[PDB]
């Protein structure tokens, strides 16, 4: 399983949910920002790793970061 | 004293060459006219020049003459290509002067840069030549 | 007129127009005083 | 679920094929196993430190096994310049009987592989004369191999594994290492030579069975104890004597005689004797300098503590407590001494050679170079890239603050695109150059190159002797100060330098100038790589934290740009090319340079190597005409098998092309229509897999297709190396 | 034609599969794959969809063009 | 394959030992010890 | 007339009208793919040739994937 | 001169002696 | 076992290395017996990993 | 979970033996009308009017048909529900996890993954060496 972290850097823009293509991410409310809303990762046994969160950041350096951990079956993404 | 070389003008292996040396242009004495000139240099054991870079005034049209040369030029290329694309960019959009040259500006540098020696001299002194290391975009480590 | 200009003024139409006129001078040297290997 | 690997629960649970591949790739990286200490770390390193050497000691016992078993000894020293040496038997019940009738060789009843490690000139050299001998030798290393398997395994049971204080003892280390592994190793081999070697040579037998029987000096030991040095040198070998026989011998054990043994053409034994003593001397006063257990000696820390300056700030403050705590700072200062050193062996072996009549053997000679100059390339690139690994992994920012490793990191612009800049400077030119000379001798004008004589490795071919150039210059002065102080070598050394029919310093041209720039372009671009993989490591500003990911990981995504290549392990992978780029230029030149001396024509090289046609025509094209008719529709030679490993290395090295430029899921989406095809075929699909079948991940096709371009690289060449200089002079 | 002509066109036979393979893999499974189910928003030339999956490196079918070219080079 | 050295019939059957008997226990104990819970 | 004496320019005509033909057929798996990802609409392709193609590319794929490891070992 | 056959069969008798002791290392190394 | 034990000296017999000499049959058997001594083998460790 | 299937004629691509050994997923919609989808293992089927019960083999090809239906539609189907099944009959129901779309922030969710720190204000790899633990996690 990867291991996605989200720092506090977020603007809450939910880029990287929106770009998540395996319902990994979530907001859930936070008071750091203006839009009061945190990327989360409470999913990640889900992870494949394919950091298409990364991409859809708008924060520099990055505000969501996906490392790539053990390997499983739903984290090689296979269907067999 | 390069005694493995010899002279080309006394060089046999040469001599018997420069005697068929084809004509690169039109002329038809252009053969003749490199076997007048490669005659001062100094040939090998199969009679071609062997050119001597080591900083000898005897042979500073081998390498010294042509460093000369090429610095100037260089050093004009790079100059006028500085002078612009710091001219350029206190424009109101400095991206479109790049891939759409102002041509009239860049003339006007190209001709100025005959005298980049004292104009790269004058801005080392200046310090407008070279940034401060604190003020430049860095990696993080 | 003034747009072609600005195209006449592009990078690649001006890289063209410098190489071409540095291979105009590099030619026209080598033609009337060939075969230089040094001074 | 599986117990494989049992170092990693990260991959134990793995279902797929990566855990079996994954598996073998971190097996010796002993740090990132699950439940590592810090002592158990150096424990488990320390045995396998034990087992490594064992098996350099077995195979050291093997190829003195099989000379004595199955090669030609006895009948090649009694003609080393045309018997061809025997490496082992060939037992391969493929061959037909044409290529038993060609490989039956070198005067065998069966068929060899001829030897080209050169072991038999080594043998000879050191007093070996029997198959009995190299027989005990090879059986008493299977003993040393034997005392140090079991020490590896008495060192990790728990009553003999030594604590971490002990392997944190670098002035012990140190003064043990240079006086005793350093300085009695070579004391033992000047005793090796004085005995055994050097009367052997002169015709005397020197055994284990009369050694203490008789003196390598008819004045014993006493002149050793009372000061007069100079008996030993008395009397050496003139140039009239013939290796192996006492006709022309002299009796001195220790000569500083300076250039070469005329027959053999290698250096004197008494000289060889004379140069071990002499550094083991140095060696073991080397190794009184650092404070282990009574208080005279430095210590290490306080030399680095107080070693700073104005323009490097702290200096070298707490390098001690980096470089003792870093293994990665070990290996690559390790694994980069080895590296120089196995160039320098390289470059004085073909040189300055000291076994008898290996200067004939010319198929040896450049399989010792380019074998000793391939491993110095790997060693040199290791060196770098655990130099990365030690940036990320091992590296304190706060103990090393402002000292000399953190200014290189805190200048590695600087040196990135500085070191940018030279291979630019150099790769422009010395191709700009090449492509010149190629054009002007395509258009029937070769007079019109740019050949530069290379006056500055000229002169100091001057300096050390050849007044081939006419400088009259230190030593190719015979006024000058140098030349006039009485040295013993000069002499010597003056005959060998100015004689040509050696390899020692040989004359150098525009061909030469040349390929030392390309060599240099090859040398600074590798380092390119390698600088810019070990101070990017930590991180850049299109990967801040890559600290984080590590070492070894693929990229970071797509995003920002792309980050293909992005780790510190992939510039290790790009510089692997390079090196090998490096060192097949190096090795051309080798090859090529030492092909005309070695037939006399030198004007071969001289006149083509200025262009890359004539590389291509004169050395890549004609000497490989013998090579691949190794085998032909006529029939096959002793060449055969080096024309199938020239082909083999070509498809070795083409199939990494596979795994370096198609990528990863283009063969996973073809894998998984196998995995379909298996699936759903009756009769196939009662089998089933266990680990479930994946492509290969992206670092590891990277390394696969290397190590198929490397394997591929070097098997092709030293197949093209043999077999033209076998099929030209063996 | 002899024994040769047989070997060298099942080479032809071979290479020209092989292109055929690539080509029509990238067609095939331009729009989805059981790797990539989403790559008609992908595109047609993207380099890949990360690292994850284990690497979907050059699943795009621009890239089986580009791998399809050099086996139209060796055939 | 003959041989003119001493225990020739050494290569006999250590060819095919190392050649066929070492891969086939080696490789069949690693993929008993590779693929076992 | 005298083309096939030129023995020059019957290799070259040959060659470049098989490197055209190879580099063209390459633009054919291009431009599928280019249309499967742009302009296939699967609302009114349903269970036509090409959404049946769809349908069975893993039985497509592999046998061409088979055959491929078939003739590269058999020539 | 050339080695006889009972030097060769003692010489793989030996080289027993670094077999069982490079497995009892590696058994050691694997634990 | 039968079926496949009976086709795999075929290819030995008529295109084995010993198909030229008076052993042709002898060696078409040895080849096809030591396939299906390693084919056992490959059975059997499968058994001993798949249904553990 | 109920719902007929969607009318498709069968694909290579849709369930191996993963879906009856280790899991399968299924993602249940309702549709308003009877329209074509692209299928996710390649090919088109036909969406019943009413429920409809699919079953996928992996969450990314649930997820890829959900982001279909719900942009490519001129109805947005917006109710697409997506559920883990197991060969043991336990079914693990997995998208929206709270009933609200994940793009939308809603309140009693736990925040996982946050670390209140920027990410260059992660420790050393030097501090953690033999901890096992990474610089992100610890
Ligand atoms: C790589 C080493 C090195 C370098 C950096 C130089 C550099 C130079 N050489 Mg030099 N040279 C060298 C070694 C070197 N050489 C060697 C080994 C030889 C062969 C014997 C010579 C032979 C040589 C001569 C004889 C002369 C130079 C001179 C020069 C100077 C060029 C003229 C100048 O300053 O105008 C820019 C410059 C200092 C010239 C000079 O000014 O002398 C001081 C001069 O006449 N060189
Ligand atoms: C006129 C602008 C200019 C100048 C003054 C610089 C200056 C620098 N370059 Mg260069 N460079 C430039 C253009 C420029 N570069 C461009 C266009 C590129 C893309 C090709 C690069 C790519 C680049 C590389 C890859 C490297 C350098 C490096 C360096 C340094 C060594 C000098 C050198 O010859 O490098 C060699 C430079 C080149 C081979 C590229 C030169 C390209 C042309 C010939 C320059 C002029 C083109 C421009 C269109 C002129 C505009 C005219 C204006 C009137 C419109 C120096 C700091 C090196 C470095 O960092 O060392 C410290 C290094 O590694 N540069
Ligand atoms: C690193 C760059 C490099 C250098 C230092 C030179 C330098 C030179 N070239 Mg050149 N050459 C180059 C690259 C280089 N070349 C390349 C790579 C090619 C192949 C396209 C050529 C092909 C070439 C030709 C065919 C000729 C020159 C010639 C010459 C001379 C130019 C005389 C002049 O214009 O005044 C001078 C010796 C001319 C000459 O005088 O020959 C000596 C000439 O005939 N060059
Ligand atoms: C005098 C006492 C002594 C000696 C003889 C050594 C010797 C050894 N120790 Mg040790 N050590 C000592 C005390 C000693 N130790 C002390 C007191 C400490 C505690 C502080 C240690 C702690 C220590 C550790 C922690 C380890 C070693 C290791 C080693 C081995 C080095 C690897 C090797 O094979 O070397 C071979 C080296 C040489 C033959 C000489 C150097 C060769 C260099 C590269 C150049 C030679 C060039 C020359 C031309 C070559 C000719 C070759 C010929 C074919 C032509 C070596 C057997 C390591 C090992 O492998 O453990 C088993 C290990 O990691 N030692
Ligand atoms: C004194 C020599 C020495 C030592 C003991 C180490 C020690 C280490 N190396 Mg290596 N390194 C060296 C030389 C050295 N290396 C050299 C010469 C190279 C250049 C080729 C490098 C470049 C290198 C890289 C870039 C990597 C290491 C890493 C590793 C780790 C073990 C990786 C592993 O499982 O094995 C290697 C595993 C393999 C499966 C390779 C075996 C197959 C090879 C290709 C052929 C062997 C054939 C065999 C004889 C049969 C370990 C810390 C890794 C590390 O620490 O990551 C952070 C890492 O990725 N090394
Ligand atoms: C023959 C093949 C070859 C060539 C010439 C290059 C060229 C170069 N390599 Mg290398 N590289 C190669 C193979 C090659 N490499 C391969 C097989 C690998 C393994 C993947 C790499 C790995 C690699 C890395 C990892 C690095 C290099 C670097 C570089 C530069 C080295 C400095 C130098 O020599 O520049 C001078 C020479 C050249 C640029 C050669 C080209 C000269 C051309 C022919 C003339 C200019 C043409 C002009 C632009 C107009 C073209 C017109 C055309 C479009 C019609 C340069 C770009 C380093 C770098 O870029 O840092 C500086 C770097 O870090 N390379
Ligand atoms: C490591 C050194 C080494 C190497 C590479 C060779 C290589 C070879 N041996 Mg061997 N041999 C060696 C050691 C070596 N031997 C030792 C020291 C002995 C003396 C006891 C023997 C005894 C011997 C016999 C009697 C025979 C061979 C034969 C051969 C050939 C075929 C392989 C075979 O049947 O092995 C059989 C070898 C053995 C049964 C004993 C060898 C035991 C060694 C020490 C194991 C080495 C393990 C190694 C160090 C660990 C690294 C592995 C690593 C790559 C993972 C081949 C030329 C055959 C031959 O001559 O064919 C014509 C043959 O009949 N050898
Ligand atoms: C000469 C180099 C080379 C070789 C050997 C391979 C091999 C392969 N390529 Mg290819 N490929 C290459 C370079 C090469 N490639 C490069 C340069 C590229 C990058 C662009 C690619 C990219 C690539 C793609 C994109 C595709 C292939 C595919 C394949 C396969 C072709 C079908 C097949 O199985 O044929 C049979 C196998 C061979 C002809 C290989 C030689 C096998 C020998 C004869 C067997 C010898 C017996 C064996 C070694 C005994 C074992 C001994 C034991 C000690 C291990 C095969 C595995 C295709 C594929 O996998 O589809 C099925 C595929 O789609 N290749
Ligand atoms: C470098 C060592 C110089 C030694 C040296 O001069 O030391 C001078 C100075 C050291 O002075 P300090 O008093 O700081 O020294 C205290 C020292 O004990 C610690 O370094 O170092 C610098 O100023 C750093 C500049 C290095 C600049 C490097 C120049 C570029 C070198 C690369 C070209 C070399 C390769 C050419 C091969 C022919
Ligand atoms: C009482 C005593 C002293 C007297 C000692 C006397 C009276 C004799 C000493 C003899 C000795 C100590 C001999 C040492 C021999 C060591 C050897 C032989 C080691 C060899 C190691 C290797 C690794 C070699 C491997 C190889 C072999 C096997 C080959 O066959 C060729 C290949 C090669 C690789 C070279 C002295 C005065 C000191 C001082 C006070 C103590
Ligand atoms: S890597 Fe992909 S699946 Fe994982 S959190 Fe990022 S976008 Fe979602
Ligand atoms: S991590 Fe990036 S995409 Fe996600 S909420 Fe923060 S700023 Fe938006
Ligand atoms: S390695 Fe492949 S998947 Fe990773 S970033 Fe590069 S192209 Fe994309």
């Amino acid at each position: 399983s990867h291991s996605v972290k989200i720092y506090d850097t977020c603007i809450g823009c939910t880029q990287c949910v929106r770009a998540c293509p395996l319902d990994v991410l979530e907001m859930v409310p936070w008071d750091g920002c203006k839009a009061a809303q945190i990327a989360s990762s409470p999913r990640t046994e889900d992870c494949v790793g394919c950091k298409r969160c990364e991409t859809a950041c708008p924060t520099d350096f990055l505000s969501i970061r996906v490392y790539l951990g053990a390997e499983t079956t739903r984290s090689m993404g296979l269907a067999y | 004293d390069f005694a493995n070389l010899t002279p080309c003008s006394e060089n046999p292996a040469y001599l018997a060459k420069s005697k068929n040396f084809l004509n690169t242009t039109n002329d038809p004495n252009s053969g003749k006219i490199r076997a007048e000139r490669y005659a001062s240099a100094l040939c090998g054991p199969e009679g071609y020049p062997h050119l001597i870079v080591d900083g000898r005034f005897t042979h500073a049209g081998d390498f010294l003459i042509p460093s000369i040369l090429f610095l100037y030029i260089a050093g004009w290329i790079g100059w006028v290509g500085r002078s612009y694309l710091i001219e350029i960019r206190e424009s109101k959009n400095p991206e479109m002067q790049e891939v759409v040259i102002n041509v009239p500006l860049a003339i006007k540098k190209m001709l100025g840069g005959f005298l980049w020696p004292l104009a790269a001299v004058g801005e080392y002194t200046s310090g407008k030549l070279v940034m401060k290391d604190s003020e430049i975009p860095t990696s993080p480590r | 007129m003034d747009g072609l200009k600005s195209f006449l003024s592009t990078a690649p139409v001006m890289i063209m127009a410098l190489l071409t006129f540095t291979a105009g001078i590099l030619i026209e040297f080598n033609r009337f005083y060939p075969d230089l290997l040094f001074h | 679920a599986t117990k494989f690997p049992k170092f990693s629960q990260d991959l134990a649970q793995d279902p797929t094929t990566r855990r079996i591949w994954y598996g073998i790739a971190t097996a010796h990286d002993f740090e990132t196993h699950d439940g590592m200490t810090e002592e158990n770390l150096y424990q488990k390193i320390f045995a396998s430190h034990f087992g490594h050497i064992a098996i350099i000691f077995l195979w050291t016992s093997g190829t003195l096994f099989h000379v004595a078993w199955q090669g030609n000894f006895e009948q090649w020293i009694k003609d080393p310049l045309n018997i061809r040496p025997i490496a082992h038997a060939i037992w391969d019940p493929h061959f037909g009987e044409g290529a038993v009738n060609a490989f039956t060789q070198a005067g065998a009843s069966n068929p060899v592989n001829i030897a080209y490690s050169g072991v038999y000139h080594w043998f000879y050299t050191i007093g070996m004369t029997t198959n009995q001998e190299l027989y005990s030798g090879a059986v008493f290393l299977l003993v040393l191999a034997s005392l140090f398997l079991f020490a590896g395994w008495l060192h990790l049971q728990p009553k003999f594994r030594p604590s971490l204080a002990w392997f944190k003892n670098a002035e012990s280390r140190l003064n043990h290492h240079l006086a005793g592994l350093f300085g009695v190793s070579s004391l033992a081999w000047a005793g090796h030579l004085v005995h055994v070697a050097i009367p052997e040579a002169r015709g005397q037998h020197v055994g284990w069975d009369n050694f203490l029987s008789t003196p390598p000096h008819p004045a014993g030991l006493m002149p050793f104890f009372t000061g007069n040095w100079g008996v030993y040198a008395a009397d050496p070998d003139t140039a009239g004597h013939i290796f192996g026989t006492s006709e022309g011998a002299g009796t001195a054990i220790l000569t500083f005689l300076g250039g070469f043994h005329p027959q053999t053409e290698s250096l004197w034994l008494t000289d060889i004797a004379h140069h071990h003593l002499a550094i083991a001397v140095i060696f073991i006063i080397a190794g009184h300098m650092y404070r282990t257990n009574w208080g005279i000696g430095h210590s290490i820390k306080e030399i680095l503590n107080a070693h700073k300056g104005p323009l490097t700030g702290a200096g070298h403050t707490n390098l001690y407590d980096t470089i003792n705590n870093s293994l990665h700072f070990q290996l690559g200062l390790a694994l980069a001494s080895l590296g120089v050193i196995t160039s320098l062996v390289a470059q004085h072996m073909y040189s300055l050679p000291s076994y008898a009549f290996i200067a004939q053997d010319h198929t040896t000679q450049a399989a010792l170079y380019t074998h000793h100059q391939y491993i110095a390339g790997f060693l040199m690139v290791g060196a770098f890239a655990h130099g990365a690994i030690f940036f990320v992994r091992d590296y304190d920012p706060v103990a090393n603050k402002d000292n000399v490793l953190a200014r290189m990191l805190e200048h590695k612009e600087a040196l990135i695109s500085h070191l940018s800049w030279v291979s630019l400077f150099l790769g422009f030119h010395t191709l700009g150059l090449y492509v010149h000379n190629d054009v002007v001798v395509a258009f029937g004008t070769p007079e019109k190159q740019i050949l530069i004589e290379p006056v500055f490795a000229q002169w100091i071919q001057a300096t050390s002797g050849k007044a081939l150039y006419g400088f009259d210059v230190l030593l190719s002065n015979p006024d000058s100060i140098a030349s006039t102080t009485g040295a013993a070598w000069l002499p010597g050394w003056l005959d060998a330098i100015n004689s040509g029919t050696n390899s020692l310093f040989l004359t150098i041209g525009p061909g030469d100038f040349l390929v030392h720039h390309a060599i240099a372009l090859g040398l600074h671009t590798t380092a390119l790589i390698l600088i810019k993989g070990a101070l990017d490591a930590r991180g850049s500003k299109l990967m801040p934290d890559k600290k984080d990911f590590g070492y070894s990981f693929p990229c970071d995504g797509p995003g920002r740009g792309g980050t293909c290549d992005i780790s510190a392990w992939d510039a290790f992978y790009l510089a692997m090319f390079w090196m090998l780029n490096t060192l097949g230029w190096l090795t051309f030149y080798w090859h090529w340079k030492h092909l005309g001396v070695w037939s006399g024509n030198v004007a071969q090289f001289n006149e083509n190597s200025t262009y890359l046609m004539g590389w291509f025509r004169d050395y890549l094209w004609a000497n490989s005409a013998q090579l691949i008719n190794g085998y032909n529709p006529y029939g096959v030679n002793n060449l055969s098998v080096w024309a199938w490993m020239f082909l083999f290395g070509h498809l070795v090295w083409a199939t990494g092309f596979m795994f370096l430029i198609s990528w990863r899921g283009y063969w996973q989406e073809l894998i998984e229509t196998i995995v379909w095809a298996h699936e759903r075929t009756p009769l196939a699909n009662l089998v089933r897999w266990k680990d479930k079948p994946v492509a290969l991940s992206i670092v590891q096709a990277r390394l696969v297709g290397l190590a198929h371009f490397t394997v591929g690289y070097v098997l092709t060449y030293a197949a093209f190396l043999i077999a033209s200089t076998a099929g030209k002079f063996g | 034609l002899g024994t040769a002509d047989f070997m060298v066109h099942h080479i032809h036979a071979f290479t020209i599969h092989v292109t055929a393979l690539i080509l029509l893999k990238g067609v095939l499974y331009a729009r989805s794959s059981r790797l990539v189910p989403d790559k008609a928003n992908l595109g047609f030339r993207f380099p890949c969809d990360g690292p994850g999956r284990g690497g979907t490196c050059q699943v795009s079918g621009w890239d089986h063009v580009f791998l399809g070219l050099f086996w139209m080079y060796n055939s | 394959m003959d041989g003119s050295y001493a225990a020739s019939y050494l290569p006999w059957i250590l060819i095919p030992m190392v050649g066929w008997l070492f891969p086939a226990v080696t490789m069949g104990l690693l993929f008993i010890h590779i693929e076992s819970e | 007339p005298y083309q096939a004496i030129d023995y020059a320019t019957q290799l070259s005509l040959f060659t470049h009208h098989m490197w055209i033909g190879g580099f063209l057929i390459v633009g054919a798996g291009a431009h599928g793919a280019i249309f499967m990802v742009r302009d296939y609409d699967p609302a009114k392709n349903v269970n036509n040739l090409l959404d049946r193609m769809l349908r069975h590319r893993d039985a497509i794929i592999s046998h061409l994937n088979w055959v491929c490891i078939f003739l590269g070992f058999h020539s | 001169m050339a080695l006889s056959d009972t030097q060769i069969l003692a010489a793989l008798v030996v080289a027993l002696l670094p077999a069982f002791l490079a497995f009892r290392l590696s058994t050691e190394l694997y634990k | 076992g039968m079926a496949h034990g009976y086709f795999l000296i075929g290819p030995w017999t008529l295109l084995g290395p010993l198909r030229d000499s008076e052993y042709q049959y002898i060696g078409g058997l040895i080849g096809a017996l030591a396939l299906i001594l390693v084919a056992t083998a490959a059975l059997s460790s499968y058994g001993l990993v798949t249904f553990q | 979970l109920s719902g007929q299937p969607p009318k498709f004629g069968g694909s290579t691509g849709g369930l191996l033996s993963k879906a009856n050994r280790e899991e399968k997923y299924a993602i249940t919609w309702t549709s308003a009308s009877e329209q074509v989808f692209e299928m996710p293992t390649g090919g088109a089927a036909i969406m019943n009017e009413g429920e409809n019960l699919l079953y996928l083999a992996r969450k990314e090809q649930c997820l890829a048909l959900g982001t279909q239906l719900r942009t490519k539609f001129k109805p947005k189907i917006q109710d697409y529900k997506i559920y883990r099944v197991y060969p043991s009959g336990e079914v693990q129901y997995l998208h929206p996890a709270d009933g609200v779309f994940p793009e939308k922030v809603n309140e009693g969710r736990e925040a996982q993954g946050t670390k209140t720190r920027r990410i260059g204000q992660n420790p050393e790899p030097v501090t953690i060496k033999f901890s096992g633990k990474a610089p992100y996690e610890v």
